[PDB]
């Protein structure tokens, strides 16, 4: 079936603010979180991206950067 | 003196981060803390937890990584570039060898004096679960600082 | 019992391979004084834990082993030691000689060994030429031209960082000599408690010197009524720390005539040279008064009521009761106490001065007024909860 | 053939105020990290060099395990040659840093270079050498001080220390003078050869 | 020949930590522009 998405107070405050300067830019960042298909559905923690020259896209997507944030994420165990 | 202005947000994480890692009585929690710092009234707009190991019993056994804050501190300028380290916080009620030692060695990364913080994870008494202290010297001198809570328009709706 | 003839010379051979490039002179300079027991800069080792105030007849023979010693023990020997202690050596033919050692030859060292810190620890390359700039116009020419100098070195006091509190102190001790010849003992007194207070790693000084420097400590204190009073240094290992005779009590005596208020008890026990001044008498009248001053807020009357009779203090102060209203005029004048008078019903209203640390019957009154704000809430508080 | 962690420490005291035994010192430390970094994780994959300081200056950590030795002589910079002398704290700090790393269930050694007889207390040594024998951490001891420096607590926590047969330690003397530093660790067991395990 | 060669491998690693500095850099002011 579907998933209910649910954002918990620390998400939604972290994921607003990182899209919160200009009207006209873009910007794009990353979710994590342990959760089954079937409904439920969490987020525990999330940061922000780089933009690249295409703004939001498939390709904004670095792979290096990814790959840094997860093992500076594993020291809090937050990696998910 | 000066004035130390808290987003709520930073609080509402580093308290979640005490659970994440699962840490007991026996052992504390300390941060970094980020913002400007060249203004009047200290502000931190950003924090994240560190890997810090502890022993109680002993104040001369402490763990602090210096590779991970050259890692995040990379990273963090690919996210905003307004955002620098402006001290570093813990939790804990207590100020033992472990904390004194240690922040000098934030120092090195900061180029203001860096801002101590107590935190509080149990929240006990009155209000303010964490208070802005400052370090100066005459023997370490710690100083309390005004804590306001203060956010953003979008923030605080 | 020979401690640079033997234990010093024994030691040197051990270190630095064999011997630290000793000259010649070395071994024949040793041989002088022999059992004169003259250590004449100890140079290195020794000297850090062991001083001479004696003529030294190597003072133009280690110059060639500076380079020597920063691989030998430490570089801290020449900046806290040795080229640096030549003033407790007390020679005058050298005055206005060392700027071609302490100064100039501490100026090419800084040109090329050591940029900024050098290597191994801190507080080398700054003391060095930074101590003698003050310290060059302290004796001979008047102290007019070294406060020229007192400012840039106040400047660099809280820009530099350094973790033993020598360098700092070294400060303080050229503008305590600036004021301890000149008037306003204030700030003398303001100085010398900043230079030495409780230190122990820092200043250290023979027990003929604490005397000498607790003398400088009574006269500071005389003058004026700033920092608390007399009684401040007793709790501070000062007069605990020194004998109570040979006019070492100035300090002990005039903490209890406060409350005696008599001048002639005090001035039998001193001589004519601080008696003949009437600024000691002036202002020790202003602290007699202080303590009945102090009595305003909680002493006797456990209502608070603040009344003060010109009649109390005119016995307590040794001054009669026309003068009292010029004494306390002085008092605002100068920025002691700030508050209002009354001429006509003779009351006198204060904010503050500056309360004492004092304590037992204080503090035991101090317990009293907040328990009629636990009171309130026995009282007021509980009425409100019930509405 | 060895798959183990390395830490260096870097510990001083009043023996090693001296400075210049040809030219000078403490330099043959710096150049000894690129033989030992090179002879380990060049030679073989699975095996890290850290380096930490538990004397001198401040009891830090300079640098941790990298992929490359000139990260560790980053570390080496700005290190006071005349300090003050932690042993517990030098282990402790080790034992913090085997102990969260990557590469994990694997061999653990600790290198340390000692110019000090270390006296401080007898069974601070003996209750570190029984917990690091159950973490599988090998402290080698390299003693600098004036020619040898034994029969003292340093001997000591060796003789107490050593319940397997490879895990705990080896003892290297450095001869002072005009001597070759990296030769006699090279050859040492320290770098490979024993203490695989 | 043993001098020289303590100071150039200091020089030869901050050379590397420049380079890698602007490495990321270099791919971030394209990606800005």
């Amino acid at each position: 079936t579907k998933e209910t998405v649910y954002i918990s107070s620390i998400a939604l405050l972290k994921m607003l603010k990182h899209g919160r300067a200009g009207v006209p830019m873009e910007v794009m960042g990353l979710m994590l979180g342990e959760f089954v298909d079937d409904y439920t559905v969490n987020v525990v923690d999330v940061f922000a991206m780089p933009q690249s020259g295409t703004g939001v896209s498939v390709e904004a997507v670095d792979d290096v950067f990814q790959a840094k944030m997860m093992d500076m994420l594993k020291q809090t165990g937050r990696d998910q | 003196h000066e004035k130390v202005t808290i987003a709520p947000l930073v609080l509402l994480s580093a308290l979640d981060h005490y659970e994440r890692t699962q840490t007991k009585e026996n052992k504390r929690c300390v941060g970094v803390i980020l913002g400007d710092a060249n203004s009047s009234t200290i502000r931190v707009t950003n924090s994240f937890a560190l890997p810090f190991e502890e022993d109680e019993k002993n104040s001369d056994v402490w763990f602090l990584d210096h590779n991970y804050i050259e890692n995040m501190n990379e990273m963090c300028k690919k996210i905003n570039a307004k955002e620098k380290l402006i001290g570093w916080y813990h939790s804990g009620p207590k100020l033992r060898a472990s904390d004194l030692k240690i922040n000098e060695l934030f120092k090195k990364y900061t180029q203001n004096n860096p801002l101590l913080l107590i935190v509080d994870v149990k929240q006990q008494g009155v209000g303010l679960p964490t208070d802005a202290y400052v370090a100066i010297e005459q023997e370490k001198t710690f100083l309390h600082l005004p804590c306001t809570i203060e956010a953003e328009e979008a923030e605080e709706i | 019992m020979f401690n640079n003839h033997e234990i010093d010379t024994i030691l040197s051979t051990l270190r630095m391979e064999a011997d630290p490039s000793l000259h010649p002179l070395f071994e024949q300079f040793e041989k002088f004084y022999e059992e004169k027991l003259w250590f004449q800069l100890s140079e290195s080792l020794t000297k850090f834990f062991d001083d001479a105030k004696s003529t030294p007849l190597r003072l133009r023979l280690y110059d060639n082993f500076v380079s020597k010693f920063y691989d030998k023990i430490n570089q801290l020997s020449v900046v806290k030691y040795l080229l640096a202690s030549l003033k407790d050596s007390k020679d005058f033919d050298e005055s206005l000689k060392y700027l071609d050692d302490l100064k100039a030859q501490f100026q090419e060292l800084d040109s090329k060994k050591q940029r900024n810190n050098g290597s191994k620890d801190h507080g080398d390359g700054i003391l060095l030429i930074d101590s003698e700039i003050a310290r060059t116009y302290l004796l001979k020419n008047d102290l007019v031209k070294a406060r020229d100098l007192l400012d840039d070195l106040e400047k660099t006091l809280d820009k530099k960082d350094s973790i033993p509190l020598r360098i700092t102190n070294s400060f303080y001790s050229t503008n305590s000599q600036y004021f301890k010849f000149k008037n306003d003992f204030n700030s003398f007194y303001y100085t010398s408690l900043l230079y030495l207070s409780t230190l122990e790693p820092s200043t250290s000084i023979t027990l003929a010197e604490r005397q000498q420097l607790a003398y400088d400590l009574s006269i500071s204190a005389l003058l004026g009524d700033k920092i608390y009073n007399f009684g401040e240094l007793l709790h501070h290992p000062i007069m605990e720390t020194i004998v109570n005779d040979s006019n070492y009590d100035w300090l002990f005596q005039l903490l209890n005539a406060l409350t005696v208020g008599d001048f002639d008890k005090f001035d039998s026990l001193i001589k004519v040279q601080i008696s003949k001044i009437p600024i000691l008498a002036q202002h020790e009248s202003f602290l007699r008064q202080k303590i009945c001053l102090m009595t305003l807020i909680e002493t006797v009357f456990v209502k608070n009521i603040r009344m003060l009779s010109f009649e109390d203090i005119s016995k307590a102060t040794h001054l009669p009761k026309d003068n009292v209203e010029h004494l306390v005029m002085r008092a605002i004048s100068l920025g002691l106490l700030k508050g209002s008078i009354d001429q006509v019903n003779e009351l006198v209203t204060i904010s503050w001065v500056q309360p004492r640390i004092i304590s037992g019957d204080q503090i035991t009154k101090m317990k009293d007024r907040l328990v009629e704000w636990n009171d309130q809430v026995e009282k007021l508080g509980k009425k409100m909860e019930a509405r | 053939m060895v798959l183990e962690a390395t830490v260096l420490v870097i510990d001083n005291s009043e023996y090693s105020r001296n400075g210049d035994f040809p030219r000078t010192r403490f330099e043959a430390q710096i150049d000894s990290v690129e033989f030992i970094f090179q002879a380990k994780r060049n030679s073989n994959p699975e095996n890290t060099v850290g380096l930490i300081s538990g004397a001198g200056a401040n009891p830090r950590v300079l640098s941790t395990f990298t992929a490359e030795f000139g990260k560790i002589l980053a570390g080496l910079h700005d290190t006071q040659i005349e300090g003050k002398l932690h042993m517990a704290t030098a282990l402790q700090i080790a034992q913090l840093t085997l102990k969260h790393r990557q590469n994990k269930v694997q061999h653990q050694r600790i290198v340390a270079f000692v110019c000090s007889p270390i006296s401080d207390s007898r069974d601070e040594l003996i209750r570190l050498a029984k917990t690091l024998k159950k973490n599988n951490v090998a402290v080698d001891i390299i003693n600098f001080g004036e020619i040898e420096q034994n029969t003292e607590l340093l001997d000591e926590f060796i003789a107490a220390v050593n319940n397997p047969q490879e895990e705990t330690s080896h003892l290297l003397t450095v001869t002072p003078g005009p001597r070759l530093l990296y030769e006699n660790i090279a050859s040492s067991p320290i770098i490979l050869e024993e203490g695989s395990s | 020949i043993r001098i020289f060669r303590s100071e150039l491998q200091r020089l030869s690693h901050e050379n590397n930590v420049m380079l890698e500095k602007i490495k990321d850099n270099k791919e971030k002011i394209k990606n800005n522009r």
